[PDB]
């Protein structure tokens, strides 16, 4: 039985979280206090000290994208989070890497400051989701004919769409509802409505850890 | 940017390019949606290199029926991405039937880029016809006053209203046609009967520079021409003393109107001067601004008997044909405007979609295989089939069309057909006779003041609790409330069978709500359809909504002229 | 024929030319004046205007780690940069994103910035360049038996070395010797030894960079 060493409110092990479920293994869940790090936290991972790690046969995978695609590669008989060609792998690459790095820093300058980044954060975080509406063209998911694997790398941002609605205090609905909707076509599957804890838990705490520092 | 050469050069192109670029629109929409589930019960994935033998091999055919429950599923509360992809901004409706049921389409904003470079290609053929001067404009009586928001929380739209309240729209089409005489709050007013009693009154506003008279159809002309026939002494009375009449009750357009007027006595005199001379009216449109180049509309198909009168009506002036495409699917733009109504075909622009043709060449119909846009042969007539950004996958519209040539590579074609029927037993019903009798009842109230009913619709309301019906009528005038919720009273009177009776009498369903419509909605539900990319076979409105309408529903919400709950029950 | 859009100086579009000539391609390269991105470019990556850019098939693929699994996933019956299991590759994409973070972060500091910032940037790559020491252990390359993919990720680092040197006025090898060691092992590997040029050359944009920003 495979390992799980994650944050409850952190989206990269949410989707790990998703991926886990969504395809069908019975998995563990351990939650790491940062403070406090496991030992086998701090054996499978002592440079970044990172979440998710996932312990499987007794070797570790860390990173998010690392552990899902770790889970397509590992039992690809059910649901493939890829398409069959190269490039629609690349595809799903692509926008993965968008999805993690230039979409995950402006939606942390969102729920994580205060001032001129939170408003230049807003504008980049809005452009951002207009992009992603328009690469998707009309794509009722992400990667391939059903769930995908960079379906994965932004459901988990969904869970976050309540603190940036109401610390961006913008409606990413209005003003694309196509995505948040998209979110919503994904949260009838029980892999996101039990990977991803509650929204209000989220934004709760996105705004105690904007109380503990300034 | 909409220039004259560059762009006619690359329609020329693109006319050429045909094979590639509909291969590219395929390879653009399934490369944009890879991921639909109906494509997975398909068998897809992108790439491969067998890709258009394996789509027009593994992905079958549909019906509305069928498209029904996933744009259904799309649309109310479970905003979830379906049949295309992302739930769409927007939803229309379609016309025929499905089995009597309405029919469910997704909108996209690529549809606006398609329409966009419609117009910008035709207009500037037009031009190249007709040239119209730049710091001039024209009579437009187009419309898209009324917005809805569906049972989700999600508007449903046709393509009028999610063309003219679109955010690029103002930005889109300043270059590509001659600025608008009525303001954009006349246009988009709650009221569009009185709204564009405006309408004649804001083209007619600057007639000398009005380039040209615009509807889409030859009756949307013909029933704007009856009906600018339907306020004289009235529009000179209200734009002579600087008052308008009291007939216009909506605040927004009665501020527009009054920030407009003041009192001018003289030119009276001119409009009657000249009006009647004529022996009735021939020449009318060259009459009314003497220097449009044209009157502008679809011409051909269910528009054939409405032409005359129009013709009838434009006098000597040029009639000239238009293209067609829709929020299901965008084919044909005429480029050779001078050709008269009757021999008008159209070019199809190819990256507006996908598409291909089942021959009738058989007997009725024929069990032969779909064969590609050139394969198609001259002088025999197709049936349309429909791969575009509007959720319409290898799908069956059902209207017949003939290759009468080739513009280039590109095939011409042309419409004399009219209904897409074979209808089947519904659910929105109240037998289509006992609707039609709820309005005719209904209606004398109405007719009390000279008036003849012009056209309706409905709609099932679940939203609600308990649910309640939503009466649509198209009516000649404006009139009081009174009268309006005693219709509406007559029109719960007349549903007469005693299932209603069951209903209402307990209130398991509300009390209708008659949200009585103003003039030309429907007609723009008829203008909305026979340009539809297909054929001429776009006719048949649906009489009531199943929360599966869209385009007459997007003309459900805003323009309530008056909405009321029966006051008895 | 593939078309690479490079630039002379990128270790990015190096791990590009690595990658491709590792597997056996015969392509044609394009230098990038950045001052006038190619059209082609500006229609690859419009947005990014970024390099390296492999272009098969019409379609432009990319990004550096993601255009070397696209080499890998193209031509898919020799050379693998991969070993067969999911685990072994997790392990790679890894490292390989460890490549991308504190690493380059960190070079990027020993060249590009002085004072403060600089001694914060050496102690970081020489920590990198240790736990890289580190992992490397035995193997003779990184990413499987034999030539990897984070083999070609990081062996392109190794030529701006003389200019971490230099600037830095260090000597990463003392501290950490194995490491510049491996890298010209790697050396001999046709798929670098033509595709990166020169140090001095390389040292010298050092110098530009650097005596342009004081
Ligand atoms: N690229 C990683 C980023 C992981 C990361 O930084 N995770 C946070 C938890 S949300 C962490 O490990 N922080 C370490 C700390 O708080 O010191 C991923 O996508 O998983
Ligand atoms: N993470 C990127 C790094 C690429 C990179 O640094 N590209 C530079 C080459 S110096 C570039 O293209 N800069 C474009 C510009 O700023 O003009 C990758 O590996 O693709
Ligand atoms: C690109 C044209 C979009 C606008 C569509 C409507 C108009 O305003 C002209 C008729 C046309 C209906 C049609 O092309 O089917
Ligand atoms: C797209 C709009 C300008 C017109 C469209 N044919 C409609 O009536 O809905
Ligand atoms: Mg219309």
């Amino acid at each position: 039985l495979p390992i799980l060493l994650d944050y409850w409110p952190s989206m990269f092990g949410m989707r790990a979280r998703v991926a886990l479920r969504e395809k069908g293994v019975e998995f563990e869940y351990r939650e790491e206090d940062f403070s406090n790090k496991s030992p086998l936290l701090l054996q499978s991972n002592p440079i970044h000290k990172k979440i998710p790690v996932l312990v499987h046969n007794g070797k570790p995978v860390c990173e998010s994208l690392n552990v899902v695609q770790y889970v397509d590669e590992a039992w690809p008989e059910k649901n493939p989070f890829f398409p069959s060609d190269p490039y629609g792998r690349a595809q799903a690459r692509f926008w993965a890497d968008f999805v993690d790095k230039k979409f995950t820093d402006a939606q942390f300058k969102v729920w994580g400051k205060k001032g001129e980044e939170q408003e230049a954060g807003k504008k980049e975080f809005i452009e951002a989701v207009k992009i992603l509406e328009s690469e998707l063209g009309d794509k009722p998911y992400f990667g391939g004919d059903s769930f995908g694997y960079v379906d994965i790398s932004l459901i988990t941002f969904s869970s976050w769409f309540q603190a940036y609605e109401k610390f961006g205090n913008f409606s990413i609905e209005s003003e694309s509802p196509k995505l948040i909707a998209w979110a919503k076509r994904c949260m009838e599957k029980e892999s996101v409505s039990k990977s991803l804890p509650d929204s209000e838990k989220i934004v709760a705490y996105a705004a105690e850890y904007r109380k503990n520092n300034l | 940017t909409f220039d004259m050469n560059r762009v006619i050069d690359e329609f020329d192109e693109m006319t050429r390019n045909a094979h590639q670029v509909q291969k590219q629109t395929l390879k653009e929409i399934l490369l944009k949606n890879q991921s639909a589930i109906y494509l997975q019960n398909c068998g897809l994935n992108g790439n491969a290199t067998d890709p258009e033998e394996a789509f027009k091999s593994m992905v079958p055919l549909v019906t509305d029926v069928e498209l029904e429950p996933y744009i259904k599923r799309m649309v109310d509360g479970d905003t979830s991405p379906i049949l295309t992809g992302h739930p769409v901004p927007a939803i229309s409706l379609s016309s025929g039937t499905s089995q009597g049921r309405p029919k469910f389409i997704p909108f996209t904003d690529e549809l606006m880029e398609n329409t966009l470079q419609l117009f910008r290609t035709a207009f500037a053929f037009r031009n190249r016809d007709f040239p119209i001067d730049d710091n001039g404009k024209a009579l437009q009586f187009i419309f898209s006053s009324k917005q809805y928001i569906s049972t989700g929380g999600v508007p449903v739209g046709t393509a009028t209203t999610n063309v003219y309240r679109n955010p690029n729209f103002k930005a889109g089409m300043k270059s590509i046609t001659s600025p608008s005489c009525s303001p954009d709050e006349v246009i988009f007013s709650p009221d569009v009967h009185q709204a564009l009693y405006c309408h004649l009154l804001s083209g007619i506003l600057f007639r000398d520079q009005v380039q040209y008279v615009f509807a889409v159809f030859a009756h949307g002309l013909v029933h704007a021409f009856r009906t600018f026939e339907q306020v004289w002494e009235e529009i000179v009375t209200d734009i002579k003393d600087g008052v308008l009449s009291n007939r216009i009750t909506v605040p927004s357009v009665r501020t527009a109107m009054s920030k407009l007027l003041t009192p001018n006595p003289e030119l009276a005199e001119t409009i009657r001067t000249k009006c009647m001379s004529l022996s009735n009216w021939y020449g009318l449109i060259p009459a009314l601004f003497p220097n449009a180049k044209y009157v502008y509309g679809i011409m051909t198909g269910s528009m054939e008997p409405y032409v005359p009168k129009l013709r009838h009506y434009a006098g000597d002036l040029p009639l000239v044909s238009h293209d067609y495409g829709s929020s299901e699917g965008w084919i044909a733009a005429n480029v050779t405007p001078r050709l008269s109504p009757e021999e008008a075909t159209f070019a199809v622009i190819p990256n507006l979609g996908y598409f291909e043709f089942l021959p009738v060449s058989e007997t009725g119909e024929g069990e032969e295989k779909p064969v590609g846009l050139t394969q198609v042969k001259i002088g025999e007539e197709y049936e349309v089939v429909i791969t575009n950004y509007a959720g319409l996958y290898r799908y069956r519209l059902g209207d017949v069309v003939k290759v009468i040539g080739f513009y280039n590579n590109t095939p011409q074609l042309k419409f004399i057909c009219r209904r897409n029927l074979i209808l089947s037993i519904n659910i929105d019903k109240n037998t289509e006779r006992d609707l039609q009798l709820s309005v005719e009842s209904a209606a004398k109230r109405l007719s009390e003041e000279k008036i003849e009913v012009i056209d309706f619709s409905s709609y099932i309301d679940v939203s609600t609790d308990p649910g309640h019906y939503a009466i649509f009528w198209e009516i000649s005038g404006e009139t009081n409330e009174d009268v309006l919720q005693d219709c509406c009273n007559c029109l719960d009177r007349a549903f007469i069978d005693a299932g209603y009776v069951s209903s209402r009498k307990c209130k398991t369903i509300g009390a209708l709500e008659l949200r009585v419509v103003a003039k030309g909605t429907f007609r723009k539900i008829q203008e909305h359809f026979l340009g539809l990319g297909s054929s001429a076979g776009q006719f048949k409105m649906p009489r009531c909504v199943k929360p599966s309408n869209a385009k007459v529903l997007q003309i459900l919400c805003e323009n309530v002229v008056s909405s009321y709950f029966s006051t008895a029950f």
